[PDB]
């Protein structure tokens, strides 16, 4: 019986650099501890089908790449959402079939306006749908 | 056991009609989703969750629609009417109890149906079984 | 049942009162009666890991806050002037029997979506325990 799930928010007050792995340091949930707060990466132990999602608060233009891979990561998709002199909350999600050892994470881009704070959260979550 | 789940995105979609076709499959366990029509087909009866995150630069209104016995069932709508020429992600989602043969898809409002076409960013349509009936 | 799932919607033109709980009065699916439209609260019957997500339409500033047993878990805000946008949010929570989950607004309470843009709140049990 493999109960795997994680929800982590970003509280670190530091800007995001281009191609930087976006870290969600604050864990709300981390069943089976397959998600690592220090890196912001999920690493598959149990292969199977997973759903990944995020909600990012932002004060400007923001683009995020959803990444997948083992020792070499690749990008599944890119989610962009713009804001001109205003605040926004954007979202993205993806169902991915995962093999043992593969890791999934979000990577920042040239558009790095992302807020991580009390009253304006940025969260990253993932859960196992069906085990391989 | 059933593992119906999918995610499809837009890249080279056939335009025409109000059905939004997500032509590029990322995941399609048990091939419920037809990339040629933009429709999900229920095989396993039960409760499913469907959600979309679509990119627009102007005005867009989208709805997750379903059909049962060929009968169309209109539902909730979700819009973004910023209309400033800048990327905006409209999102929506819901749980749907489906019977064998039911179909689910995303439809656009003909008067507000602008969906970004390009390589800068993506629009996604996802769905998965929560539990069988 | 031994499962838990719901999708409720807010069907009214009047937005919520500021700094109050967001009531979803209409049901799309709610077989176990876990979400109570009379109080606007979900109450756990079956313990385990749940996923909660919402998509709220608004035409003025809106912040949606998710609460779990009296504790504010997450807050997401969307700013807009006259036009319609969708504020989204979600979180995975491992709940115990009797625990309450609900959404609330702060001073930014607008949920007046344009004709055709709605507001939904869904929740479902993924892993029993
Ligand atoms: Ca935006």
């Amino acid at each position: 019986t493999q109960k795997i799930a994680f929800s982590a928010t970003r509280t670190i007050n530091v800007p995001l650099r281009r191609d930087q792995t976006i870290r969600f340091d604050h864990v709300i949930t981390n069943m089976n501890n397959n998600y690592e707060p220090r890196s912001g990466k999920f690493t598959c132990k149990v292969p199977g089908l997973y759903y990944f999602t995020y909600h990012a608060s932002s004060r400007g233009n923001l683009c995020v790449n959803l990444m997948r891979g083992r020792e070499r990561a690749q990008k599944v998709v890119t989610f962009c959402d713009y804001a001109y002199n205003t605040f926004q909350v954007t979202t993205g999600g993806m169902v991915l079939k995962l093999e043992q050892g593969e890791n999934v994470f979000l990577q920042a881009t040239d558009k790095n306006s992302l807020l991580g704070m009390e009253g304006a959260n940025s969260i990253f979550s993932g859960f196992l749908l069906f085990p391989d | 056991q059933p593992r119906p789940a999918f995610s499809a995105i837009r890249r080279n979609p056939p335009m025409g009609g109000n059905v939004v076709i997500f032509d590029t499959v990322i995941t399609n366990q048990e091939e419920p989703y037809q990339n040629h029509s933009g429709r999900f087909v229920c095989t396993v009866p039960g409760y499913y969750y469907f959600t979309f995150q679509v990119l627009s630069q102007w005005e867009i209104c989208l709805s997750i629609v379903s059909s049962s016995r060929g009968q169309v069932r209109r539902s909730l709508g979700f819009c973004d009417t910023t209309n400033k020429g800048l990327f905006q992600v409209v999102s929506g989602g819901m749980v749907l109890q489906l019977q064998q043969g039911d179909q689910v898809w995303v439809e656009k409002d003909p008067k507000k149906g602008h969906i970004y076409q390009g390589s800068e960013a993506d629009s996604v349509f996802s769905g998965f079984l929560i539990f069988p009936s | 049942k031994f499962q838990s799932v719901f999708t409720v919607t807010r069907q009214t033109h009047q937005p919520p009162a500021p700094n109050s709980l967001i009531r979803f009065n209409a049901v799309l699916t709610n077989p176990q009666g876990d979400y109570d439209t009379s109080t606007g609260k979900f109450t756990c019957k079956v313990p385990g890991l749940y996923y909660f997500v919402y998509h709220a339409s608004h035409t003025a500033n809106l912040c949606v806050l998710l609460y779990r047993s009296g504790v504010k878990v997450v807050t997401f805000c969307g700013h807009t002037s006259k036009t319609n946008q969708v504020n989204s949010g979600g979180v995975l929570l491992r709940l115990q029997v009797g625990e309450e989950v609900w959404l609330a607004v702060n001073d930014y309470y607008d949920m007046v979506g344009i004709q055709g843009s709605d507001s939904v709140f869904s929740g479902f049990l993924l892993f029993p325990d």
